[PDB]
């Protein structure tokens, strides 16, 4: 129960060089958000969502891939306990996607997910980075679609 | 019995014109008692994915209305929005994502992958469905 | 009001008529298309999804071709809007895997039953071919559905599935090139060999159409061949353990070590060893397909009875083309001219990671073999030629063995490169024992009639020119206007060696 | 010793033992020779070659090394002495299923592998027949290899009688008559419609038997007359026939309703002349289909008879019958679409011309379409088009006599002065096929549509414009009317055939002009890959100007995609390194701006890359940009003989991965 005081160092846990020390940051107060509703874990998460955010364009496709799979179910946590914040997570996404979009495009590929876009979900290997970005990317929306609706 | 001209120019009609003075005959004439509208659901369907505009909107228009008078009827809707968003013409599926909130709030029962079919459009194509989203989230809370 | 409530269950009295019954089947497909008749929607598209999407025997397709012709004398334009709704119904969730596979194999074998036949398709205008032209961007995405019997149905559909009256669009033709690789690379993952007709079928098809679409396809089908995905089937590729033994058996003193430098002992240590038999055959058929494309139609008996059709010289440019963009896209020493030797001496990077790229994927030598059966082809893939032999120059210039056979694969390459070289019409049947010769000879020997190569090579560079044309047949003939001191340099090698090299020497 | 002395058949006969001792280098180099001395004219027994040819396949594929493709350039197109020797030679190798154990596995896997081509099942059965096969395959296998094959290329046998399952001879009336209207109904052959009418009317009383189906629309125009006379069976015979010919003529069944309107003919000729040049009206109509639509579209001259019956029927006009409105449109089509300039305006002006505007819009089209080899400044007719073309969709009355909205044109559809309306162009247009009318009606239209229509100054150029810009009564005109008439002349000029970069690029351009900025460059880059082979080749300085690259510019910029900017910056004949730096500025870029620096090949935007890099303290991305420019490609000091090369490679690659990205 006394973990409610770590969102007191959660900023200052993201603003470090080290992206281990950023995702791990992101996840716990993803928990710590799913966990506790307080109007300062709303205003600690809208900060992190901010700082997920500039973080898509000062990083590397070897970076961006290593920073944005573990993350992402934090945007998942995020939505199902702030509705408010649905928009813009969203709108993140979208961003996202379409850099996922521009990455695949660039060098060919096997599975060739471009052409996936008239595709359903079906309830419930080794592949390419790129594209495990962008079914990770289509599952979390997936799932927090899910949530949403039910 | 006495739909029979409308249906007839409706099946028979070719032209932009004549089609587009029907429809807006069936609105005028879909003020009070929009029962009527549930008479029309296939030529509905098939100039809802029309390449005109003020057609494609009036259609749009006209099963939105038949679908909160009878929300019954919104399941029957299905396929034919699909083909909306999944059309290569870019013109469809402008109208498709700006009427997906009131759909999405009308189905209550397949808004999951209609809203995952609206994101996978605005990722692939090069789009910000947003806002439309957003919203249909928030409604449905 | 008998039919506007009949009207309501058109689904469960096809699945009525479906049955085969004695007698109630025909009053129930009367019912049908007197309800068809009457209404005025007539029911048609949807009666004709009912009829197509869960049709397991032939039987259930001549209902449906008898319900069609019944009212087609009443009714018009039945096809595409059947087309159209059951296409809407399988993008969204109705009309599961089963039931959509059930349906595109029912219309492929329609198209079939409507291709040949004299009687059949001409005495009931229906035309499926034509209207199902008119859905390709729709069973595009079909090719590459997670369901196998969706997309093998999907694939034998569109292998027979005609074109519209124009050729195709070019959005639609890059998405049904993609839709093709991508399912001949999975059926041969999944299946094997023997179940890429489909693929092949309509590659083969849709390739013939524009030089566009052929370059596409070559060049996609090139491009996914060398990816680091689908390589390995045609050529080949915390602290609790830490405490409970830590103080250093001590418990008063310091590790004994200092640290790790990084982490040691890599854990994968994978090493390809798939498979040895069956490999090669994927590459046959891969080969098969590529000849099915570059080989110009075709078919007309030429000759007596050994009729052999050529190779396409811009389907093998295209060719060469994406494998030289493939191997090396650096382009410092892309000329066609051959540099000097000392040259060779500044670019030894990009030769050793040529030769890497060789030696990792021996498909590319197969596709050399591809590139040499067209004499003006093998004219513009010379990097890879240049790079691979100043490679074997430097290997064999640092070789302290004394035998050839101790470097086994640097000498296969060797002669596969010369005999590639040789047949593509660069190089006199000199060459031709040269390489064969190879088997027993000194490296330095070795180096030495690999440097006359080169210098021959410069001399008489491979360009597009000297290639002219011949009345008789498409084949490029080249005239040699042969090496002088090349010959020579060869015949003091040959004498050099006459212990061993006696036989070889009547040869030539 | 036997190949030098011009002796093929013992080398063939020495080199199919198989030995297994042998240097297949030397087996390989005297292929080669064979081939060679082959393809250089003059072909010395080329069966030989063929043979030796397999031989080195079944060594190959023996000893366990890849099969050569001149096997598969020998063996693409079959027949039944090349498999039987390949059968024999597959059979008469060393050590016969004896003591291998090795030999035979590669044997099975061999010939499974060999009939993965072979579309004919009689090469598959010549396979199967020697032995019913060679080593047996592993027999109580070659199960389903068999049933492969048959189902790779099936056949069945479908019905085409529909389902009459009404008993004969019921005893009854009114089931026996109720089951001949349904035979009746669903019978097609003339004669034995006219045997069913025939028996109806002996057996019933004098009731008419054509009102027996509500789906016989017979047009209100020859209605009058169809009932006009005075026996029943002969007109009964005549509407049934009409109607049934109508409406395979509908569901493009000429194969039956050639012979229909033959009979109906046949049996009018002993009628009035009136319901006899009706018919003859209809069988031109059906023969203009057939050769239109029946024949092919890709005809390449009619026979000149229809064509002078066409031109005869047209230049009569003598008796009173009742001429249709569509046949008029369809004969004129035909005429135009199949290059009858020949036949201008000159002849027959005056004879009822004025009055049917079909007639004078096809003439006054041809004349104004043959004035392009006319290099002499007069385009008169091209004046003419232009006048009847703005005054045709335009409000006959400015002062709004209809009302106070702008309903005019879109839902009154009155005040269209002119010859025709305006969605009777459409259909005159629709039933055009021809490149170079649908373009000149293309550019009209299109010059019709930027002259101050709006605010903004983005006038979609085109190749042929010549049309004044002088515009007359600018009020009565309708820009909304114009603007969706063009749309769907574009929509159809696509249609008819997507393969032309012209078109896209108007469809490119006039999506731009309606803040349509994806599908802009959608049909941008469907236009490149019409021109240059899927950006194989450089595309034409023409196709791809510097208003189109600046357009794709605009486009680009205002869709999130900043590097995909400064790369087309690059396209250009002078680059622009402001709005390159301008773009490149921008933190909300939605192209993966990181994975698009490869196709940079200019030294000055890498160097802003750098800096901007360093300046905002992103190192990752700042040593990923100086890797880019340390590369030896480009150097800034090359002979320009390898910048040239490496630039239109970036092209070739940057625009194939756009091409990938959309559509």
């Amino acid at each position: 129960p006394s973990m409610h005081i770590c969102l007191d160092f959660i900023p200052e846990l993201i603003a470090q060089p080290e992206l281990e020390k950023q995702i791990f940051a992101i996840q716990l107060l993803s928990h710590l958000c799913i966990q506790y509703a307080l109007p300062k874990s709303l205003s600690v998460a809208r900060l992190a969502v901010n700082v997920m955010g500039t973080l898509l364009t000062v990083l590397t496709q070897a970076k961006r891939y290593a920073f944005f799979m573990p993350t992402l179910p934090s945007l998942v946590s995020f939505c199902r306990a702030f509705p408010p914040l649905y928009e813009d997570i969203m709108s993140l996404l979208i961003q996202i996607g379409q850099v996922c979009a521009s990455d695949v495009a660039t060098q060919t590929r096997d599975i060739d997910p471009i052409i996936t876009r008239l595709q359903q979900i079906k309830e419930k290997g080794s592949m390419d980075p790129d594209v495990q970005l962008c079914h990770c990317i289509e599952r979390t929306v997936i799932e927090i679609i899910n949530m949403s609706v039910s | 019995a006495e739909m029979a001209p409308y249906m007839k120019r409706l099946s028979r009609g070719q032209t932009v014109e004549d089609l587009l003075e029907v429809l807006s005959d069936i609105d005028e004439m879909s003020r009070r008692r929009p029962e009527i509208l549930s008479f029309f659901s296939t030529n509905l369907q098939r100039l809802m994915s029309s390449a005109e505009e003020c057609c494609r909107n009036l259609a749009f228009s006209l099963a939105l209305r038949s679908m909160q008078n009878s929300p019954s009827i919104a399941a029957a809707f299905l396929p034919t929005f699909m083909y909306c968003l999944g059309s290569q013409d870019f013109e469809v599926v402008q109208t498709a994502l700006r009427n997906l909130p009131e759909y999405a709030l009308l189905c209550q029962e397949h808004a999951a992958v209609l809203l995952h079919r609206a994101f996978l459009v605005g990722m692939y194509g090069q789009m910000d469905p947003s806002a439309q989203i957003s919203e249909a989230l928030r409604i449905l809370h | 009001p008998f039919l506007d409530a009949l009207k309501n269950h058109v689904g469960e009295l096809c699945g009525e008529t479906l049955r085969l019954e004695r007698k109630r089947f025909l009053w129930q497909h009367q019912l049908l298309g007197l309800l068809s008749v009457y209404t005025r929607p007539s029911c048609g598209p949807e009666a004709l999804g009912h009829l197509l999407s869960r049709a397991r025997s032939p039987e259930e397709l001549s209902l449906a071709t008898q319900l069609y012709a019944g009212l087609v004398v009443s009714l018009s334009g039945l096809l595409p809007l059947a087309f159209r709704s059951c296409l809407a119904r399988v993008h969204a969730g109705t009309l599961q895997p089963p039931f959509t596979a059930r349906f595109l194999r029912n219309l492929a074998l329609l198209v079939g039953w409507e291709q040949q036949g004299g009687e059949g398709p001409a005495a009931l205008g229906a035309h499926f071919g034509e209207s199902a032209s008119a859905h390709l961007s729709d069973l595009a995405p079909l090719l590459l559905h997670p369901e196998e019997e969706v997309a093998e149905a999907a694939a034998s559909l569109l292998a027979i599935c005609p074109f519209p009256s124009e050729a195709l669009s070019p959005s639609q033709l890059l998405g049904l090139v993609r839709a093709g690789v991508h399912r001949f690379f999975a059926s041969l993952r999944l299946h094997g060999p023997p179940g890429v007709a489909s693929a092949c079928q309509l590659l083969t098809r849709l390739s013939q159409t524009s030089p566009a679409g052929l370059k596409a396809v070559l060049q996609l089908l090139v491009e996914g061949a060398l990816h680091r995905g689908n390589t390995e089937l045609f050529g080949g590729q915390t602290n609790r353990r830490h405490t409970a033994a830590v103080p250093g058996p001590g418990g008063i003193w310091s590790v004994f070590h200092a640290g790790v430098i990084g982490r040691g002992l890599k854990p994968p240590k994978f090493v390809q060893s798939r498979n040895q038999q069956e490999v090669i055959y994927n590459t046959q058929s891969l080969l098969s397909l590529l000849v099915h494309c570059c080989s110009a139609p075709g078919g007309t008996e030429c000759g007596e009875c050994w009729g052999a059709p050529i190779l396409s010289p811009e389907a093998a440019k295209a060719v060469a083309v994406t494998l030289v963009e493939s191997v090396c896209p650096d382009a410092a020493g892309a000329e066609l001219a051959w540099p000097p030797e000392e040259h060779a001496r500044a670019t030894v990077e990009r030769d050793l990671r040529i030769g890497r790229r060789f030696r990792e994927q021996p498909l590319l030598f197969e596709l050399l073999k591809l590139v040499a059966a067209a004499p003006p082809a093998l004219c513009y893939c010379s990097v890879l030629l240049r790079g691979l032999l100043a490679a074997l120059l430097g290997h064999w210039e640092a070789s302290r063995h004394p035998d050839t056979t101790h470097s086994p694969w640097h000498l296969e390459a060797s002669c596969t490169l010369v005999a590639v070289m040789a047949e593509g019409s660069l190089l006199p049947p000199a060459l031709g024992n040269m390489h064969e010769v190879f088997s027993q000879l000194a490296p330095f020997e070795v180096r030495l009639l690999l440097l006359s190569v080169w210098g021959f090579l410069r001399e008489h560079g491979p360009l597009p020119q000297k290639f002219i044309f011949q009345s008789e047949r498409g084949r490029f003939i080249r005239d040699f206007s042969e090496g002088g001191p090349h010959l020579a340099v060869l015949h003091s090698v040959l004498h050099r060696n006459i212990d061993r090299l006696g036989l070889f020497s009547g040869r030539f | 010793l036997r190949s030098g002395n011009y002796q093929e058949v013992i080398q063939i006969f020495i080199e199919d033992n198989l030995t297994l001792s042998l240097p297949v280098q030397f087996r390989q180099s005297v292929l080669r020779e064979l081939f060679k001395k082959a393809q250089q004219g003059n072909e010395a027994l080329d069966e030989i070659c063929f043979k030796v040819c397999a031989c080195n396949t079944v060594r190959d594929i023996l000893e366990g090394r890849t099969i050569s493709v001149q096997f598969n350039q020998l063996f693409l197109r079959p027949n039944k002495e090349k498999i039987d020797f390949l059968l024999e030679v597959c059979s008469r190798s060393v050590n016969l299923e004896k003591a291998s154990e090795s030999l035979k596995g590669n044997m099975a896997a061999f010939l499974k592998n060999v009939c993965l081509g072979l579309e004919d099942l009689q090469y598959v059965f010549m396979i199967s027949s020697h032995e019913l096969f060679i080593t047996l395959l592993k027999d109580e296998e070659r199960k389903l290899l068999v049933d492969q094959m048959r189902k790779r290329s099936p056949r069945v046998n479908l019905c085409i009688k529909p389902v009459t399952s009404f008993y004969d001879i019921p005893a009854s009336a009114s089931v026996n008559i109720g089951q001949l209207e349904h035979q009746l109904i669903l019978s097609v052959d003339p004669w034995r419609i006219r045997q069913i009418l025939i028996e109806l009317h002996g057996m019933t009383s004098e009731r008419q038997f054509w009102t027996v189906s509500n789906k016989w629309e017979v047009p209100s125009v020859y209605s009058g007359v169809i009932l006009g006379i005075k026996d029943n069976l002969t007109r009964d015979l005549v509407y049934i026939l009409m109607a049934k010919g109508l409406h395979c003529s509908t569901v493009k069944d000429f194969s039956h309703a050639k012979q229909l309107f033959a009979a109906c003919l046949e049996l009018v000729t002993e009628f009035s002349p009136k319901l006899r040049q009706v018919m003859l009206n209809e069988m031109l109509l059906l023969d203009i289909h057939t050769h239109e639509a029946g024949t092919g579209q890709a005809g390449e001259r009619p026979p000149s008879d229809l064509i002078s019956r066409v031109r005869g029927y047209l230049e009569m006009r003598l008796p009173d019958i009742p001429l249709r409105q569509v046949i008029a449109e369809e004969c004129v089509a035909f005429m135009l679409n199949w290059r009858e300039n020949e036949y201008l305006t000159l002849q027959v002006p005056a004879f009822l011309l004025q009055s049917n505007p079909y007639v004078k819009l096809g003439q006054l089209l041809a004349a104004t379409c043959k004035e392009l080899p006319g290099p002499k400044e007069s385009r008169r007719t091209a004046k003419d088009l232009w006048e009847v073309v703005v005054q045709i969709c335009s409000v006959s009355s400015q002062h709004k006599r209809g009302n106070d909205g702008r309903v005019s044109l879109i839902k009154q559809r009155e005040s269209t002065l002119g010859i025709m309306y305006r969605s009777e162009l459409l259909s005159f247009i629709k039933k055009l096929r021809e490149p170079l009318v649908l373009t000149i009606i293309l550019s009209l239209f299109v010059k019709l549509h930027n002259v101050r229509e709006d605010i903004v100054n983005d006038i979609t150029a085109e190749h042929i414009s010549i049309w004044p810009s002088s515009i007359p009564n600018l009020q009565s005109v309708d820009f909304e009317a114009v603007a969706i008439t063009v749309k769907e002349l574009v929509r159809y000029t696509l249609s008819i055939n997507p393969n032309n970069h012209s078109w896209l690029i108007i469809q490119a351009d006039i999506y731009f002009a309606t803040n349509q900025y994806s599908a802009a460059l959608h049909y941008y880059l469907q236009a490149g890959a019409v021109c240059s082979d899927f950006f194989n080749k450089a595309v034409p300085p023409d196709v791809y100007t510097d208003q189109v690259i600046k357009r794709m510019i605009k486009c680009c910029s205002l869709l999130n995609c900043h590097t995909q900017v400064a790369i087309l910056c690059q396209f250009l004949r002078e680059i622009d390194y402001k709005t390159a730096f301008k773009s490149l500025q921008e933190q909300n870029s939605h192209d993966a701006m990181d994975s698009y620096y490869d196709y940079i090949w200019d030294v000055t935007i890498l160097e802003y890359l750098t800096y901007l890099h360093h300046k905002r303290g992103e190192t990752d991305k700042r040593q990923i940009a100086i890797k880019a420019i340390g590369q030896t490609e480009l150097n800034a000091s090359n002979p320009e003989e390898v910048l040239q090369l490496a630039a239109q490679r970036r092209k070739k690659k940057f625009l194939q991965a756009m091409a990938k990205l959309y559509f």
